[PDB]
């Protein structure tokens, strides 16, 4: 509106903004005053040292600034030109500052003062082309509200489950005998007790469960109170502190009888993902193929970089001629390319890497010395293949590979450490960094990898986009870690004794800690203590925790942006891949220019399921088992079915041998079908007639056959067998990087790790006898302990036992346990000190973004393959890319709707009331009634509230059974059956009724609890009307029909690797708190799958591999007669845990890649030419003017049907004059008797509109040509009337 | 014609005809499970509570068990009437409701299962017999007997999306 538009000298100040140093000045105005926002350090109860006094005068510097530099500009530019977002968000944040000084001198509030840390964001406004990258991410977000509206329905529908069923549960005491403290055993949370049955027994030896609040984490995870059920379900779906919950209600209501609603959480919660991990995925991969395949940059890059091969070809050799004389200067391709070389500094390389895999923190004194005669050594033969390298190779081009300009800074830095450390005077801190200095001569393993030389290329093409996305990452964590100092601004006092140590009070300390919420680990213990900090569980203080939910929704997705850009980068390195294949094949082109009886048996389907079911019944004798009672009768019955079911799959052995004799064992299926019943023979033999485990082991290799007909391997991971050689090379990549990091934590965290029990002692000699451990520290209460050196477990000696501890850092568990235990390192042998070296959490934040950057490389490799597994069959296309043949798909095959209108006029005054949708809103608002009607579901409430909360849930009912009354009375079943929605609200109305009938005789049970999650269901009918997520549902219900072996594969996980464990891990006595318990049992079968399934969503697996080793108690009521009595555990749990997670987690990804497989079709369809709810549309539109079912409408019709469409499909509304009469007049539109036109003339004539097409002559060619198609795409050679359909809408 | 002529609907519509027969034992079997003292053992019934030391000697005293097993009969009354209507007259659509109320008659007899579990807590020991085994075997008969034939009844979601629903 540029205010008043005066002249004279304002001009100058106009003149003054369009001088460029406002980016010189500016851009620091904000860099300064970050800092000034860096060292503000937060005080608690209203403390302020000196800075913060003296900053806050500086605050009134920085509002000086930009008080000028704003209205300025409005003389500059005026109101038409601050249409900007850019300049009306940063003139915000100059208002609010300007009113802060208006209340905080009145006055002379608070949360004035945290509105002010939105002044990085000043930053976008300046630095250019930051405005597109974060374009990049908005009209990126905007595909997925048709997937975050999912979530929020599914957290809605499994929040009132949750309430209905849980309410209240959780408030029953383990306190002790009349007193008020909550006894738990120095590890455990305090878990829920009862004192009636069927629930936790509360044997902590004086106790009694009462009543009170003893409940979880300090008041946060009640099931009672809407909204609260929303928090724990969220807590859930996001799998950081689920086991937790689950261990709480079994422990409060009695197992077998909620594990059935978490795991339907997390499969639905593991599905989400699936989800959104190919939703995000559906316009990157149309961004890099309808935005820059409709440019054509990627041929005019590779050009440059195909003349940047062009250059440093053919300089070299203008470099080689003119300075080419001795009988030497030719001895160097003799020695250098030779192939003597190739496999000789080889080994000095991999003698370089074993002279470091020593590194014990003892080092007896033998390799003292061998590491420093190596150094003597290896560095010598090192520098001869340099300097044979320099002088006879080409002095300048031995500088031009890049590979060898890294071999002069190895070699620099090989002698210069080594002519210092003659010398010695020096700190020991200084050789300590030269030590990690000669960890570079491992890269010179990275000079090979011929797979490296396009990921290379993956680091070298992005470097202009991805330090532009991680400036913007960094901003993103900057912003929310000042806004912690100012929300949380270190009030964690507490006092406590308890070490809530991951406090914001600093501003690194906030750095890592925000981190730590990124990751998803533990941020509970971050929540948890955030909301116990301002008051309580509470109407003001709880409302602070959607500062940690939009941490960590929006800190994630802008995290999987960054993922997004990478995935266009190996797509630009699959085609340098594949194009290469091309033109290096094309260049050696250029230079190429009765025994018979048994055959029955083996085909039958009287042998055929007969052997499936004894795989199944020799499955199902291996599941239940004692394996802790020795010689109960469980295994005596059990014991006679195995010897048995050896014998029917013996006879499957030899009537299976005397088909084929010498070529049977062609296959190595036939020889895994032997060797397993040879190893049963002595399985049998030795029970029968007097370490015997490993004969019951393999039995379970039996189960491993029923895939004999499954696919499933032959399509799908197949396809990952055609990329497990690349992927072989991926993975031993980065169990390099977790190899060479290995080495450079064991050269720093040697010795270290090392604590006492006694947190004030340190030292090995003085640290034994006794102590006092405090619980609450009351100093009377008193207790005492011995003192030891409690090894930590996951510590940094031996670079083994170093990948043993990146590796659980790199699955993201258990690294604030690791990270803070880290910081606290001492000299050599020493025990913690409190915050020394904060230093050393850059090492583990550039280890986690590497290892969580190559994590993201891992799964971009398996999309690749799988799109060029599509294409592989759309070679013989002479079509228009599957939208020609989604038109084949349609227009011959769809036949019309089903349109039901009936007779009877009083049956029509109801129809006419049904279809018309004055009450469809109705039930849409009755729905939304009966979500408030469940939705306010207090605790303790009243029986005012009682009164009225059985009255409304009988009233819904009869409005919900007078609907299914009417719709009944005008459909008549026949009719009203044919949709399922309406036969599912038929199960709720039935379902609902028996809801009122039992609140009717206990006004006269378990029930009158489970029967009230049908009120609940009703809620799913909304989906029945919003057409934008019921078709992405859709589609992937039509998904996983297509790929039910694949799925069967993980089953296979479970079932093996619980029956292997629970014949090892067993007898391993389940005292409370150790983290193997009554709930997280190996014990039984049932168990076996929950603990599997907990290591599969990665709920702290570190913890319970330690609680397998050697030393635990061995269940008393087993075996070990005397004495022998801790010995009940074995170390073959590393090889059973580390491989599970792999062999899981990836078997889940080749799920997760596989629903690719079914539904890319989906993910890129253009929205703007044709897609399906058109299509869709068109067969409705049959069911206005075509109720008779027919299949034929007649010509006159087909003129108002074509007006009625939609234009981008149909017809313009300017219409028609001649225009849509003249296109069908310009078609193919046979008549059949009377007047009446099929609908599938009439289809294929307007799709081909769309799908465009030339004149007659050329039509009736393609009327052969289509047919030339079809013939082929009909599969099946029956079906002449699909031949009769294609001279019909030929005609 | 295919949705009543194909086996598999006969296959689980005659494995629901036992578990029919099987429920309707355990509405008149009177042996839920031992009362045992220690001679007045005696058995929990549905109806009637029978003691024995030969000196047998029924008798009553728990009162909702029989009344919800009372809707779960009217169900599986109601249940085979729709089913057997459905097959004399091709009408195909009552394969729908007739599954409907054989899911819940065997929900019902899990809450009587439950009631009863619940007398026994109230309280001389109590062991379980041969009449619970008659309803646990009944309830998964009717439960994963009646959504199978439900889900075999409607249609496929049918593979590609150009057919959807009829
Ligand atoms: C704790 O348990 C032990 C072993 O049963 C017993 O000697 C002791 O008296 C118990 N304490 C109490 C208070 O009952
Ligand atoms: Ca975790
Ligand atoms: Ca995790």
């Amino acid at each position: 509106f540029c205010l008043t538009l005066q002249n004279p000298l304002r001009k100058a100040c106009i003149s003054i903004v369009e001088w460029k140093p406002f980016e010189t000045i500016i851009l620091l105005t904000i860099f300064a005053n970050c800092v000034a926002l860096a060292v503000y350090l937060p005080m608690p109860e209203d403390d302020n040292n000196s800075l913060n006094l003296g900053l806050e005068k500086l605050e009134y510097f920085f509002l000086t600034v930009f008080s000028i530099e704003a209205a300025m500009k409005i003389i500059a530019y005026g109101f038409l030109f601050h249409q900007d977002a850019y300049l009306r968000s940063g003139w915000n944040v100059l208002d609010f500052i300007i009113v802060f000084l208006g209340v905080f001198t009145a006055i002379l509030v608070k949360a004035l003062r945290a509105f002010r840390v939105l002044r990085p964001l000043r930053l976008v406004s300046g630095v250019p082309s930051l405005q597109v990258v974060l374009n990049s991410i908005f009209k990126a977000m905007l595909p997925l509200f048709h997937i975050a509206l999912l979530v929020l329905f599914m957290v809605i529908i499994y929040a009132i489950i949750g309430l209905e069923l849980f309410k209240g549960k959780m408030h029953k005491t383990c306190y002790y005998i009349g007193t008020d403290i909550v006894a738990t055993v120095e590890n455990e949370k305090p878990s829920p007790c009862a004192r009636t049955g069927s629930g936790r027994p509360c044997t902590i030896n004086g106790s009694e469960c009462r009543g009170g609040w003893p409940g979880p984490n300090h008041g946060i995870t009640h099931f009672d109170n809407f909204g609260f059920s929303m928090l724990t379900v969220y807590q859930c779906i996001t799998m950081e502190g689920w086991t937790d919950v689950l261990y709480w209600v079994n422990d409060a209501i009695g197992n077998e009888w909620p594990w059935i609603y978490f795991v339907t959480l997390i499969l639905l919660g593991s599905f989400f993902i699936l989800n959104l991990v190919l939703g995000v995925l559906s316009g990157e991969f149309t961004k890099e193929r309808e935005k820059a395949k409709s440019r054509g940059t990627f041929q005019k890059l590779r050009e440059k970089q195909q003349l940047e091969e062009d250059l440093r070809g053919y300089m070299s050799w203008i470099t080689q001629g003119e300075v080419m004389n001795r009988v030497f200067r030719w001895k160097c391709h003799d020695l250098v390319k030779s192939r003597v070389f190739y496999w000789l500094v080889i080994l000095i390389v991999a003698l370089n890497t074993l002279s470091i895999a020593s590194e014990h923190h003892n080092q007896p004194l033998w390799l003292t010395h061998l590491q420093d005669i190596a150094n003597r050594v290896l560095l010598s033969l090192f520098t001869i293949e340099m300097l044979l390298k320099m002088y006879g190779l080409g002095l300048r081009q031995y500088f031009m590979s890049i590979f060898n300009r890294f071999d002069c800074f190895v070699v620099c830095s090989g002698i210069l450490e080594l002519l210092l450390v003659e010398s010695g005077a020096m700190t020991p801190l200084g050789i300590s960094v030269l030590r990690c200095i000669r960890l570079l001569r491992l890269f010179k393993i990275t000079k090979y990898w011929t797979s490296l030389s396009n990921l290379v290329a993956s680091l070298l093409n992005s470097i202009r986009s991805i330090a532009s996305l991680l400036l913007l990452l960094f901003l993103f964590i900057i912003i929310f870690a000042l806004l912690g100092m100012q929300l949380f601004g270190g009030r964690y006092d507490f006092e406590d004794t308890e070490v809530r140590r991951s406090n914001f009070d600093n501003f690194p300390q906030a750095l890592i800690s925000v981190f730590q919420v990124l990751t998803g680990e533990d941020w509970n213990s971050v929540m948890y203590n955030g909301i116990m900090a301002y008051g309580g569980p509470s109407y003001p203080g709880v409302l602070v925790c959607i500062y940690f939910i939009i941490l960590f929704v929006c800190g994630n997705y802008i995290l999987l942006n960054v993922f997004l850009a990478i995935a266009v980068d190996n797509l630009a390195e699959a085609e340098s891949l594949t194009s290469a294949q091309k033109a290096k094949a094309e260049e050696r082109k250029r230079r190429k220019m009765v025994r018979v009886l048994c055959h029955r048996i083996v085909n039958a389907t009287w042998f055929t399921n007969f052997i499936l079911l004894f795989i199944l019944l020799s499955s199902a004798a291996l599941a239940a088992e004692d394996p802790i009672r020795a010689e109960s009768v469980r295994n005596q019955i059990l014991g006679y079915f195995d010897i048995a079911f050896t014998s029917v799959f013996t006879v499957e052995i030899v009537l299976k041998m005397t088909t084929y004799g010498a070529f049977l064992h062609k296959g190595s299926f036939c020889r895994n079908y032997f060797n397993i019943l040879d190893l049963l023979v002595v399985a049998v033999s030795l029970i029968s007639m007097g370490v015997v485990k490993i004969l019951r082991v393999l039995r379970v290799l039996r189960p491993l056959r029923a895939i004999n007909r499954a696919k499933g391997l032959k399509h799908v991971v197949q396809c990952v067998f055609v990329a497990i050689r690349t992927i072989g090379n991926i993975v031993l990549v980065t169990t390099l990087l977790q190899f060479m990091f290995a080495c450079i934590g064991v050269q720093l965290f040697k010795g270290k790790f090392f604590s006492c029990n006694d947190l004030s002692k340190m030292t090995e000699e003085e640290c034994r006898g006794y102590y006092y451990v405090y619980k609450d520290g009351d100093p009377t209460q008193m207790e005492l302990r011995p003192r030891q050196w409690i090894h930590n477990d996951f510590h940094f000696d031996n670079v083994l036992s170093a990948m043993m501890s990146l590796f659980t850092v790199s699955t993201f568990e258990g690294w604030p346990q690791l990270l803070y235990r880290a910081i606290d390192s001492n000299e050599e042998d020493m025990g913690p000190v409190y915050n020394n070296r904060v230093e050393m959490a850059i090492f583990f934040i550039i280890y986690i973004i590497l290892i969580a950057f190559f994590m993201m490389n891992i799964f971009v490799g398996f999309v690749i393959v799988t799109f060029q597994e599509q294409g592989e069959t759309e070679y013989k296309n002479c079509e228009l890319d599957k939208n020609q043949r989604q038109c084949v798909q349609y227009a011959l095959k769809a036949r019309p709707l089903r349109c039901y209108i009936p007779k009877n006029p009083y049956q029509y005054q109801v129809w006419y009331v049904v279809t018309s949708s004055y009450f469809e809103y109705l039930m849409f608002a009755l729905i939304m009634l009966n979500t408030i009607c469940l939705g306010m579901q207090h605790y303790h409430q009243s029986e005012e509230m009682n009164h009225i909360s059985d009255i409304l849930n009988v009233a819904f009912t009869i409005i919900f059974t007078l609907e299914m009354i009417l719709k009944l009375l005008a459909f008549k079943a026949r009719g009203y059956f044919g949709d399922p929605w309406n036969v599912f609200d038929f199960l709720i109305v039935i379902g609902s009724i028996i809801d009122v009938i039992l609140s009717e005789i206990d006004t006269f049970r378990i029930s009158s609890a489970f029967f009230r999650l049908f009120r609940v269901m009703r809620l799913i009918k909304l989906l029945s009307r919003a057409e934008g997520v019921r078709t992405l549902l859709w589609t992937f219900i039509k998904s996983f029909q297509a790929l039910p072996y694949v799925a069967l594969l993980i089953v296979m996980l479970f079932f093996i690797y619980a029956v292997i464990g629970m014949q090892m891990f067993g007898k391993i006595a389940l005292v409370d708190g150790t983290q193997i318990n009554r709930n997280n049992n190996f014990q039984t079968f049932p168990q076996a799958v929950l603990l599997l399934f907990r290591c599969a969503t990665g709920e702290a697996w570190q913890e319970i591999l330690l609680a397998c080793s050697y030393g635990k108690l061995c269940d008393p009521e087993s075996d070990y007669a005397p004495g022998e009595e801790y010995t009940c555990g074995t170390n073959f749990a590393y090889y059973y845990f580390i491989s599970f997670y792999m062999l899981c987690a990836f078997l889940i990804i080749n799920l997760f890649v596989a629903v690719i497989m079914d539904n890319f079709d989906y993910l890129t369809r253009d929205w703007s030419i044709l897609g399906p709810h058109h299509l869709d549309e068109f067969k409705a539109i049959w069911a206005e003017y075509d109720p008779e079912a027919k299949g034929r409408i007649k010509h006159l019709d087909v003129v108002t049907l074509l007006r009625r469409i939609q234009p981008p499909l149909g017809f313009g509304k300017f219409c028609p004059h001649r225009v849509a009469c003249k296109r069908l007049v310009g078609m193919n539109m046979p008549l059949n008797s009377d007047g009446t036109v099929t609908f599938n003339a009439t289809l294929f004539a307007l799709v081909r509109t769309a799908l465009k097409i030339k004149t007659e002559g050329n039509f009736e060619q393609a009327n052969e040509e289509l047919r030339a198609i079809i013939k082929k795409i009909w599969k099946r050679t029956s079906m002449k009337l699909l031949d009769q359909v294609i001279p019909p809408i030929g005609d | 014609m295919s949705p009543t002529e194909a086996p598999k609907v006969r296959v689980t519509l005659f494995c629901i005809l036992v578990g029919i027969v099987l429920a309707m034992t355990a509405v008149v079997s009177d042996h839920w499970a031992v009362l045992s003292p220690h001679c007045e053992a005696a058995h929990f019934g549905l109806w009637r509570i029978c003691t024995k030391r030969g000196e047998k000697n029924c008798s009553y005293f728990s009162i909702s068990a029989a009344a919800i097993s009372v809707f779960s009969l009217g169900f599986l009354i109601m249940g085979t009437i729709c089913a057997l209507m459905a097959f004399r007259k091709k009408r195909d659509y009552l394969l729908r409701p007739a599954s409907m109320f054989y899911v819940f008659a065997g929900l019902c007899l899990f809450v009587s299962l439950e009631v009863m579990r619940q007398s026994v807590k109230r309280m001389i020991e109590y062991y379980y017999s041969w009449s619970f085994a008659c309803a646990c075997a009944a309830f998964v008969l009717l439960f994963l007997g009646g959504i199978s034939l439900l889900l075999f009844s409607l249609p496929r979601m049918p593979q590609n999306p150009w057919e959807s629903c009829m």
